[PDB]
DNA sequence: TCGAGAATCCCGGTGCCGAGGCCGCTCAATTGGTCGTAGACAGCTCTAGCACCGCTTAAACGCACGTACGCGCTGTCCCCCGCGTTTTAACCGCCAAGGGGATTACTCCCTAGTCTCCAGGCACGTGTCAGATATATACATCCGA
DNA sequence: TCGGATGTATATATCTGACACGTGCCTGGAGACTAGGGAGTAATCCCCTTGGCGGTTAAAACGCGGGGGACAGCGCGTACGTGCGTTTAAGCGGTGCTAGAGCTGTCTACGACCAATTGAGCGGCCTCGGCACCGGGATTCTCGA
């Protein structure tokens, strides 16, 4: 059978990080997978449009940051930005 | 000048008719209700105002029954009992008191054909179209009988007639009208079908009989016949049009309908230009052999428009919502030509006096269309009324089954042409648009046939 | 072939109850049936176009999801 | 015993706003979907998930439209919903 | 109401004779006659139309429609099947009889 | 060759940096994709997932259940302003509706 | 002293402003408002003239459409006067304040 | 900086007349000003974000066009 | 080599086929672009432009004007059902609004 | 200065085909240019999505035709399809 | 209905500025081969979609009552409209500075592309425990006396 | 306004199927290295944005009178909610067949990729006529008799 990759193992790992005593069903897992795919596609499309607007041929972390600022509403966006920045900083340290 | 004669007066310095006292023959149309004067005059439509292939099956009961091949129980149509085109059916001959067909060639002694219309023998081309439709009906009846052995003659005949009528409607409204009106006019005047509307009047208007004369501007001066290789077929590859009018002997005794169809499929039409309206063959040598003197098609059109009491150019411009010119400059702006506007104003004196046909064919054509805005308006309105007011429209629910509808939606004229007779190479999609050989021709071994498997009971 | 009457009056009444409606007029049901038919026609037309482009004969759930996303009605829980 | 008109209505409102089930019978909806799709293609097959997704989308659409209709009805100082409320909601939403 | 009546009658239920054959044409605009009832513009010599003389149709065909034959311009996007189908559909639609 | 370590481990994430990089490269978004873009995108997706899952788990606990069903996800989304704005035009299957009744319809 | 009954000059204004395509808000006050609003997000910002013109066109189109929906809401409740509740209902059904 | 009062009552009346409004209550002016302020704040925030990404200090017309298009409010005539 | 012939002339169009092909190739749409996609897209764009311009020119002529202004484009778009549905979320600058007064407001 | 391209000359050619005696202003040209760009981007994006869904690496005439069918409303779409098809046929003949 | 007063509309001047047509270059498009991979076939398997059939039984469907709500129909009054008189600042026209978009060099870094290998993540198999399903009970609420 | 009836939440047993692990294996991600071009600096250039002033006048502000909608109150009747009994297909099972979706293999023709050439489109420049206002009257609509 052909493999079908999905964001199920990672979503379960995050859930175990947040709620150690709470499980999840299959329909809820499908909903979360769809949510992750949708948000990924939205952010990537906004970043691609931003790169096209400024006549650049590269998607960088600045494009992702601006796409997150444009799409996510209010306080959410701010927090998201912080998280992303931290990751890159750690990724640079290693 | 006595009724019912309305002869055409000859102006001085005429190129052809030197004698001014001579007159071109002309007969006024029959009144709707003669014997009275208070009621306004009206003309009679002798045919059903529907797209139901009433040119093959007739419009009156006696003629319709006489057309049927009433000796068997297969529901076929009568064919010729003396001649055949390579073993293929021809239109039955007709007996008339004064047959113009025999006047063209006394030696041949070949009479006119019989069909659903009395004018089916003007040229070999119209006769070829009628014969092709007759052969298609016969083939459909044979296939329906073979597939359904329980059906009697009447049911087979009626089903074949319905299929042929639906085929004519499909071909017309899917290929011919877009090439006449163009995309914009077709979208404006023939939007998507919704449903049958009993409040819509499908009667043919009086102006439509003169607003569909536009095809007189597409006539070529010769008839072309081609062999199997689409090469000029000898003898007489190109025949002058003045010698093919009412000449049925050129069909039975000159190789059948295959060369005529091949010539039609692969010959460009005449382009209508403001300086080239109509050819001289139909303007000076129309029905030369049949009548004492040649007729004049544009003059006949204008005289008939006068006889029918139709309003002028500006009245129809107002009816269709277009601006109405009043002076020479306005006419030159509207027609996009100043010499033509000057000539028209010299002839008539005011745009309100211009006949509907002349003004309609004098306008610049639409984009990707063959008519001006006024003629497009009239023709689109008439055909929309015909489509919406028809209870037996092929797309109407209850007339055809969905599987039957999907089967019918794949028909095409080239398929019928290369199915019902001997031509093997035909034109591509939109036969009305392809005229170059062999740039856009196929062997029709690729075009699917009509699937009658959905007609099994 | 009158399956639009399979959407019965009790079903429409339940759908209105979920929406917070306390009293319903008697002519609401025909209007609701028309609205539902229009919505279904649009969505199914888009889904069948998507199916035809793939040269398939079965309308999969992904075609419906893509059609809904086209109309601006993103749906979670089916496909991806 | 008999309840006053409006008590069972509020009880049903409370009951159907706590559940998550589908309120339309599955077989009539499947037949309706197949009949509608008959107009576009002949001999069409449907996955079960396709019909399920169509039903979920239709139910969500109808529930949201009924909420808007209730708002329109209350605006005009009424308690019952009428077809004109549905028409106004669909006109403001832009669906007309 | 199963098949088409050969005369076109009973197609419209409200008006059975509406759209059938051997009936009068429908007028989209009121008719215009030189006298008012049944006389065409040109029947009586010297009678003007809209304050202007009535032109001869033969003359209009003579010096407006006319063009030399050798200047014929073939149409690059249409075939003769275009005109043939136009004539066939036309012979389907309408026909105005005249006395013999 | 040394022992391989996933880029998500270096970035301290749970979501896959490499898979996100491949999806960005194959998705026809731009001619080139930087090295830091997958890390940022994975971090943002992980944050959003954690937020929504925490809210859904709180709803499930309030409902006295130890497993998240679509009803809990819908309750979590519709009760948060930012999440509701993010998913305004999104339908959740088997999610139901938020219980509200207009004050006009209540008995007086 | 000639006087028009109430609602006549209103209909005349409706006919007159539905026939023109001009901008119905004074340009200098709108530019000042735009600059004041933009002050919060960034400091020492410059604006192209085309940017302010585009903002004005978009704002006027938005307000005209909102007022059409508000008029429909007013007529629904058997009224002629336009009240704030009509604006709120139109914005809620559109989804702006939902 | 009370420039929201620069959108005067006659201007709002003109905008309502173009929308077909015959009679106007006296309380819709403040509501209209609030609605316009909210719309302008959203659009200008998006435009300033677009400007900041390009490392510019001038808000061009293309930034406003992109900001409007991001909200499903496409505007024709400014490139 | 032989004389150069544009692809637009070969296809019989007025809109460019080479430029549309380049825009498709460099627009980050797909890995490869077929040879018939630019022709189809150019034909569709030319058709839509012709429709809009014909309606706008009719509107301008009814206004006794020679040039086309944004008001005429707005009148053309809003008075056509299909075009209004296509550009339903589009604002035309300096276009105004369609004249329409509710019946209840009239005296 | 620089070189900025637009659909200006082609729109004027089409206009002179439709209305040979009618001109056009600058704002109307800007609107027409924006309209052409917007429709191009819509159709191209829909075709790209169609190609991605079916795991194809090529945008062909089938993708463009399906995108036109999905996006353009009503009989409009039908007419557009015809035009496009004709062009391709001609392009193959020459 | 009939007349007086405003308002809008339909025609001749009168400039003027923007749309349309003409040159000069240069930078994409076109023409002419090469190549390698994406897609167009054929076969083939097996999964899942369609059809059928019998049984409960929960849902839907008519029917009857009555009550509460939708809908007109007054009546008041106050809030908005129309109009005239003062302010006010928008608008136009003209100058002057300088900030900062916008090209143009040059040169690094940063990313794509290629082997190699080797663990993270799928598919498949299993079992047990959340959760669905009865059953009785007990509060909670509603409508009437 | 204290008692009865209906409805719904609660606690306790029973059973089950689906979710959470375990294991094998394959393929895609990580580790190196190289090569080329995209973007980051810097250094000018000149454009267009901001800031200022002065005069004219059109529009915003204020105030006043009146009339015509907004809103509340009050019948009146009818249509919708609530039960109740009688059809009616919906849902659940187990069974069977086969259409077609998905996978594998081969191969070929079509699109990317180079180089060389040139002409189509863009920028700059005139230039004249369509349009925007001027004057005047003409026609129509509205409100008081
Ligand atoms: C091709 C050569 C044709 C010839 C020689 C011819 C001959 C004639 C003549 C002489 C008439 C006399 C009355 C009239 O002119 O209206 C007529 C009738 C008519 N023609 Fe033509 N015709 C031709 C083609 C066409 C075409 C192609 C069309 C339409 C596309 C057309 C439309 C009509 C109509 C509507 C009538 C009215 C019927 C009648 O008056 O009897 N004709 N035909
Ligand atoms: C000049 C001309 O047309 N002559 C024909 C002749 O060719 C034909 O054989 C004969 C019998 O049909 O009729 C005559
Ligand atoms: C039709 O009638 C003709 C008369 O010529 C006859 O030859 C023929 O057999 C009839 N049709 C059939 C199908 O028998
Ligand atoms: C039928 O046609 C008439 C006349 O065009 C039109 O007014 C009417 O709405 C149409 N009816 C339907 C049901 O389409």
């Amino acid at each position: 059978k052909t493999r079908k990759e999905s964001y199920a193992i990672y979503v379960y790992k995050v859930l175990k990080q947040v709620h150690p005593d709470t499980g999840i069903s299959s329909k809820a897992m499908s909903i979360m997978n769809s949510f992750v795919n949708d948000v990924f596609e939205r952010i990537a499309g906004e970043a691609s449009r931003l790169a096209h607007y400024n006549k650049r041929s590269t998607i960088t972390s600045r494009e992702i940051q601006t796409a997150v600022r444009l799409l996510l509403p209010g306080e959410l966006a701010k927090h998201a930005v912080s998280e992303g920045t931290k990751a890159v900083t750690k990724y640079t340290s290693a | 000048q006595q009724p019912p004669c309305f002869p055409l007066k000859i102006p001085p310095n005429d190129p052809r008719i030197k004698n001014q006292a001579d007159c071109i023959p002309f007969f006024r149309s029959c009144p709707a209700c003669p014997g009275s004067n208070i009621t306004i005059r009206n003309q009679i439509n002798a045919l059903t105002s529907f797209v139901d292939a009433s040119m093959v099956y007739g419009s009156e009961e006696p003629l319709a029954r006489n057309l049927r091949n009433m000796s068997n129980q297969l529901g076929l149509l009568a064919v010729n009992q003396r001649f055949q085109d390579n073993g293929r059916a021809l239109l039955p001959f007709d007996n008339l008191h004064d047959d113009p067909c025999l006047l063209t060639n006394r030696s041949a002694r070949i009479p006119c054909f019989l069909a659903g219309d009395t004018r089916s023998s003007e040229m070999p081309e119209l006769t070829s179209m009628h014969t092709l439709l007759l052969r298609e009906h016969n083939r459909l009846a044979t296939e329906l009988k073979s597939l359904n052995p329980r059906w009697d003659g009447e049911r087979l005949y009626q089903e074949a007639r319905k299929i042929v009528g639906a085929m004519v409607q499909i071909i017309t409204y899917r290929d011919y009208l877009p090439l006449v009106l163009g995309p914009t006019a077709m979208r404006k005047y023939l939007p998507t079908y919704r449903s049958y509307n009993d409040s819509v009047d499908p009667r043919i208007a009086n102006v439509f009989t003169n607003a569909f004369r536009y095809g007189h501007t597409l006539i070529q001066p010769f008839m072309f016949r081609l062999d199997n290789r689409y090469q000029p077929m000898e003898p007489n590859p190109r025949v002058p049009l003045s010698r093919v009018f009412f000449a049925s002997w050129r069909v039975v005794l000159e190789g059948g309908i295959d060369p005529i169809l091949r010539g039609l499929m692969a010959t460009p039409a005449k382009l209508n230009r403001q300086n080239q309206i109509a050819v001289d063959e139909i303007r000076e040598r129309l029905f030369e052999q049949v009548m004492r003197i040649g007729l004049d098609l544009p003059a006949l059109n204008m005289q008939r428009s006068r006889d029918h009491g139709l309003p002028g150019y500006n009245a129809w411009r107002r009816f269709c919502g277009l601006p109405q010119p009043e002076t020479v400059g306005q006419l030159g702006t509207v027609l996009r030509n100043l010499k033509l506007a000057r000539k028209l104003m010299e002839q008539y004196g005011t745009p309100n006096n211009i006949d509907i046909w002349m003004g309609g064919v004098s306008e610049p054509l639409k984009r990707k269309g063959r008519v001006g805005p006024l003629l497009a308006c009239i023709i689109g309105t008439q055909f929309r009324k015909l489509r919406d007011g028809d209870r037996f429209w092929w797309e109407n629910e209850g007339v055809f089954s969905m599987q039957q509808r999907q089967a019918l939606a794949q028909i095409s004229l080239p398929r019928i042409i290369c199915d019902n007779t001997g031509i093997t190479t035909v034109s591509k999609n939109n036969i009305f648009m392809s005229n170059s050989y062999p740039r856009d021709f196929v062997n029709c071994s690729t075009l699917p046939a009509l699937n009658l498997a959905s007609w099994r009971e | 072939r009158d399956n639009i009457q399979g959407i019965t009056k009790p079903a429409i009444r339940r759908l209105a109850r979920r929406g917070g409606v306390k009293r319903i007029s008697g002519l609401i049901y025909e209007e609701t049936r028309g609205v539902l038919k229009v919505f279904l026609e649009n969505v199914i037309r888009d889904a069948v176009t998507y199916t035809e482009h793939a040269k398939r004969k079965t309308v999969t759930a992904m075609d419906v999801v893509y059609a809904l996303k086209r109309q601006g009605r993103t749906l979670y829980g089916f496909g991806g | 015993h008999r309840y006053r008109p409006g008590t069972v209505a509020l009880r049903e409102i409370r009951r159907y706003q706590k559940s998550t089930e589908l309120l339309i019978r599955k077989l009539p909806f499947q037949r309706l979907v197949r009949e509608i799709a008959q107009d576009f293609k002949t001999d069409l097959r449907f996955q079960s998930s396709a019909v399920m997704a169509l039903q979920e989308a239709s139910e969500a659409y109808l529930v949201a439209l009924f909420e808007d209709t209730n708002l329109c009805a209350i605006h005009a100082k009424r308690v019952t919903i009428m077809p004109k409320d549905i028409q106004l909601a669909r006109r403001i939403r832009g669906e007309r | 109401d199963k098949y088409r009546t050969i005369t076109g009658m009973c197609n419209n239920r409200r008006s059975p004779t509406l759209g059938a054959s051997n009936r009068a044409f429908v007028r989209w605009l009121p008719a215009e006659y030189e006298d008012g009832f049944s006389l065409p513009y040109g029947w009586t010599p010297g009678v003007k139309r809209n304050g202007f003389p009535v032109a001869l149709a033969r003359a209009v065909s003579n010096e407006i429609v006319r063009f030399p034959t050798d200047q014929l311009t073939p149409d690059q996007e249409r075939s003769l099947m275009f005109m043939q189908w136009g004539q066939l559909l036309d012979h389907d639609l309408d026909f105005t009889p005249e006395p013999a | 060759r040394a022992k391989a370590k996933t880029r998500s481990s270096r970035a301290g994430l749970q979501f896959p940096v490499g898979r996100v990089h491949r999806l960005l490269r194959k998705g026809n978004y731009a001619e080139r994709v930087g090295a830091g873009a997958p890390v940022y995108l994975a971090a943002v997706l992980e944050y959003l997932t954690a937020e929504i899952l925490e809210l859904a788990g709180n709803a499930a606990r309030d409902n006295k259940k130890t497993r998240i069903i679509p009803r809990h996800l819908q309750l979590a989304v519709r009760n948060d302003e930012e999440l509701n704005k993010l998913l305004g035009r999104v339908t959740i299957a088997q999610g139901g509706v938020l219980p509200n009744i207009q004050s006009v319809l209540l008995p007086k």
